[PDB]
């Protein structure tokens, strides 16, 4: 019954910006903290940021400034604003319900299929 | 005993003093200005002026921010240091020094194809006969590293003199011909950039038979945090560990009479960063709905605690603790071998029995089985 579907990825040129979104249904969105993850081949899943029910955030400081998580509870939507993209940012970006940071927690998460983001030269 | 469990802080996140690195062109830059770099070495020099651990608020031992401590031995009152190196220089010609300003006819060149230089060798940090009287300590936050670095044209730096430039000179003087951080070669040059390449670092904590309380640092850089692990050697004392919501790999070598307590209040609660410190919020829905218990491994949310040593002991219980209200504590009694847990609520009898309904709702909100519950009134 839980649905999570990401949108907004695509082929982007180095230095561009992109806003990802994830629509949610099947649960009370505002009751949950929510996470953005990205995953490239050859790496473990990478935790980007988690947004609390009060709009405060917890984030990796290597994504600092360039990636910004936000939520719109009335639209049941999670957002990830991305800025100054670079080829190393190429991955499948996906949303997960809850606060999932460790590899096992991410791989066991309630998550969407992801939206592919490709930055290349 | 459960009283001691219930008896088990505005400390900053890692990097508030040493700096938090940034990802620039796909590599971590710790500092990117000459004066900022010098200031990092000035910060490091505090390990000599104050020792490897500081004592904050006369209650807790706190290692120097970004000091690579690879072992803490509570039996021998000693520390081991890990690797903190910086790339060496080769070549150059016509070196002189005038007024402590190095000069070259041809400048030397930084190379990652020759052995790197130990920064800590130039500090001479005291690692022995340390005072471990305080029974609360924040764990070290610093993986081993080799600092790659760069020079650039930087004028007007010839009068800079502080404990950082002294340490940089000490490196230069200890490895003659292999390190120059400020020099003239037709133009004034200096180190402009510090680029750590971190290395997997296991931090061994050799416990004694005593009550030892540990705070895990909050490391907000994934690439640093993922290079670190803690390995505790139990000696039959009473041990507590306050886990960070930013998880770090942890192994516990269980001894027969160890009492282990893991404070999970950060893991079960909303966390944000304000003024360089942790801010706790409300409980996270279903954060404990899939506790994974095995003889050699416990998974609690984003926490993974591995267990070695006496892992086939059928009689041992370990305890997880957190606060449900400002007056009620939740203790999760775990038997790793039985792969089982039960719950204990602890607080004032009047308050607890009053708010019993509210409290069992919180337990169920956390995702826990509420079928086995004991009650401890104060």
């Amino acid at each position: 019954q839980v649905q999570l579907v990401e949108s907004g990825g695509g082929l982007v040129q180095p230095g561009g910006s992109l806003r990802l979104s994830c629509a949610a249904s099947g649960f009370t969105f505002s009751d949950y903290v929510m996470t953005w993850v990205r995953q490239a081949p050859g790496k473990g899943p990478e935790w980007i940021a988690t947004i609390n029910t009060d709009g405060s955030t917890m984030r990796d400081d290597s994504t600092k400034g360039r990636f910004t998580i936000s939520r719109d509870n009335a639209k049941n939507t999670l957002y990830l604003q991305m800025t100054s993209l670079k080829p190393e940012d190429t991955a499948l970006y996906y949303c997960a319900r809850g606060r999932v940071i460790s590899a096992s927690a991410i791989r066991g998460a309630v998550r969407g299929p992801g939206t592919q983001v490709t930055v290349s030269s | 005993t459960v009283a001691s469990i219930v008896g088990i802080f505005l400390l900053p996140i890692a990097g508030i003093s040493a700096g938090i690195p940034s990802l620039v062109n796909n590599e971590l830059i710790l500092h990117d200005k000459a004066t900022s770099v010098v200031n990092y070495f000035n910060h490091l020099s505090e390990s000599k002026k104050y020792g490897p651990l500081k004592t904050e608020d006369d209650k807790i031992l706190v290692p120097i921010d970004d000091l690579v401590i690879s072992e803490i031995d509570f039996n021998n009152n000693s520390i081991k240091l890990g690797t903190c190196n910086i790339l060496a220089m080769e070549g150059g010609s016509g070196h002189t020094v005038t007024g402590n300003i190095d000069h070259f006819f041809s400048s030397p060149s930084i190379s990652s194809h020759i052995p790197s230089l130990s920064i800590y060798s130039a500090i001479g940090i005291e690692t022995e006969n340390l005072d471990f009287s305080k029974k609360i300590m924040m764990l070290p936050n610093a993986p081993s590293r080799v600092f790659w670095w760069e020079t650039g044209a930087v004028p007007g730096l010839r009068s800079l003199e502080n404990d950082g430039t002294r340490l940089l000179d000490s490196i230069r003087d200890l490895y003659p011909g292999k390190f120059y951080w400020r020099f003239y070669a037709f133009f004034d040059y200096a180190i402009t950039t510090l680029k750590p390449v971190y290395e997997d670092t296991n931090i061994k904590i050799k416990l004694d038979k005593d009550t030892r309380n540990f705070i895990m640092p909050t490391i907000t850089t994934n690439e640093i945090r993922n290079k670190l692990s803690y390995s505790f050697d139990g000696a039959g004392g009473t041990y507590s560990l306050l886990l960070s919501s930013y998880p770090i790999s942890t192994n516990i070598n269980l001894s027969k009479d160890d009492l282990w307590i893991f404070n999970i209040d950060n893991e079960v609660r909303e966390i944000s960063i304000e003024n360089g410190t942790i801010k706790k919020g409300k409980l996270i829905k279903d954060v404990l709905s899939k506790i994974d218990i095995n003889k050699n491994k416990l998974i609690i949310g984003n926490q993974t605690i591995d267990f070695s040593g006496d892992i086939d002991n059928k009689d041992r219980y370990i305890f997880l603790t957190c606060e449900l209200d400002d007056k009620i504590s939740l203790i999760i009694e775990i038997n790793l071998v039985a792969k089982s847990y039960s719950l204990l609520l602890s607080g004032d009898k009047n308050y607890l029995i009053s708010n019993l309904s509210n409290t069992i709702e919180k337990i169920n909100t956390l995702g826990l089985d509420s079928k086995n519950i004991a009650y401890n009134y104060t």
